[PDB]
């Protein structure tokens, strides 16, 4: 059973833990706290008949709780998922910093990188326009996915996202 | 105003003492945080073997 | 007098701010210790099941 | 595949971590901190031809680090090892409290219990006389073992102690 490592990078309080828990546990977490270091969640899936273990790494977003773990993140990493909060423009402006962190730790441009905006269910408080995030996603050659861990009503359900990423990884 | 002057001094003394206690508490913070990182790092290395 | 009064008033503000930073650090310690307990408790239940 | 649970009870700073680490890792731990919750240490042995997994639980001694774990200690316990510091009479006087805790949580008064005095290499600072601890050990029907985690030098070697207790348990 081949295992694929997918790390989830992003600012603090953007919803990394809720997205990974949504994919692995199949349900929205009723209570979460600040992730310390990493938080490992695994899920077995059947892609094209082959049984694959997807290994999501819920990285930390607080600098004091991740400063020592960065190179453990980017070792034998197979896919990278950047996350921003659609109701927080400041978390979007921090994406160049995270992409710098990724490029400095990786010399190979063969691995899939995707950009994900969370909390789209809060339609009244969305701050990042879809066109701006798309224009940025296109600049760094990444696909954009606007979704919600809690209620993505007709808006790019989370499992479809990670299944797409794993499906691309199997090829 | 001489009563204000010594009153100030006592607050300064208590302030310094408070700094000392905050230093120890911050030390204990680093004690705890680093220990969490050690546990998480080992778990990462075990998982990086596969 | 005036000049003594504002000096002390500024020190009082710094004293209060410094206390709050001790409060945050102690909160963070309690968070770490209690969360560690949740970790070891789950591991304990796993082993007692076998 | 049999696993025997052996808990290590005692005050703080008595050497529970160093004794369990001495039995499982065969060496004295250099840099040690206060044990938070439990530290689980396992060692496989072949007793009378049968393979047995000894699971030592390094319990905590500080009340702030063990108040929530107490009943996790005393479930399916097979053996209990009481530890006191031979260079600290106060840790010896706390043994009746641990025996009461052991009485209140256990419900079978037959499981093997042993008494161990640690740090006997510091012969210049020993405070608990051997006869006093022996008399107490006899009162509660336990064997007494005076040893040292840092250097068992011709005095109740640690290997002999835990092997004796496990060799009892196979019966
Ligand atoms: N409305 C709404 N809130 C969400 C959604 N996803 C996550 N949240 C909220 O985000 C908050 C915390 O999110 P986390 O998953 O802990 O974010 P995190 O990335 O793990 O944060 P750090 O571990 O500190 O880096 C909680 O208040 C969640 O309710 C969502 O899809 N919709
Ligand atoms: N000389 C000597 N010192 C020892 C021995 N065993 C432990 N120590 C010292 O005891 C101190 C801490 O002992 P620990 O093993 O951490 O005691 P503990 O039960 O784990 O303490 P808690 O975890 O807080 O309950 C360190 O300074 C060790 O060097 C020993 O056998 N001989
Ligand atoms: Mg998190
Ligand atoms: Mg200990």
């Amino acid at each position: 059973s081949r295992i694929f490592k997918i790390i989830v990078i992003g600012d603090s309080n953007v919803g990394k833990t809720c997205l990974t828990y949504r994919f692995c546990a199949g349900r929205f977490p009723d209570r979460t706290e600040a992730t310390i270091g990493v938080d490992f969640r695994e899920r077995a899936v059947d892609i094209d008949g082959e049984r694959i273990k997807i290994q999501l790494w819920d990285t930390a977003g607080l600098e004091r709780f991740r400063k020592s773990m960065v190179q453990h993140y980017y070792r034998n990493v197979h896919a990278v998922v950047f996350v921003y909060d659609m109701t927080n423009m400041a978390s979007f402006h921090s994406l160049p910093a995270w992409i710098e962190e990724c490029k400095q730790h990786l010399l190979a441009n063969d691995i899939p990188r995707i950009l994900v905006g969370n909390k789209c269910d809060l339609r009244s408080a969305i701050q990042v326009p879809t066109d701006l995030a798309q224009k940025f996603a296109d600049t760094h050659s990444m696909p954009l996915f606007e979704t919600s861990a809690k209620n993505p009503n007709d808006n790019d359900h989370v499992e479809a996202i990670f299944m797409t990423l794993a499906h691309k990884l199997k090829s | 105003n001489q009563t204000l002057k010594d009153e100030y001094d006592a607050l300064q003394i208590t302030f310094t003492a408070l700094e000392e206690k905050l230093r120890k508490t911050t030390e204990e913070n680093q004690e705890l945080v680093t220990r969490w990182m050690a546990e998480k790092a080992q778990e990462a290395n075990r998982l990086n073997a596969e």
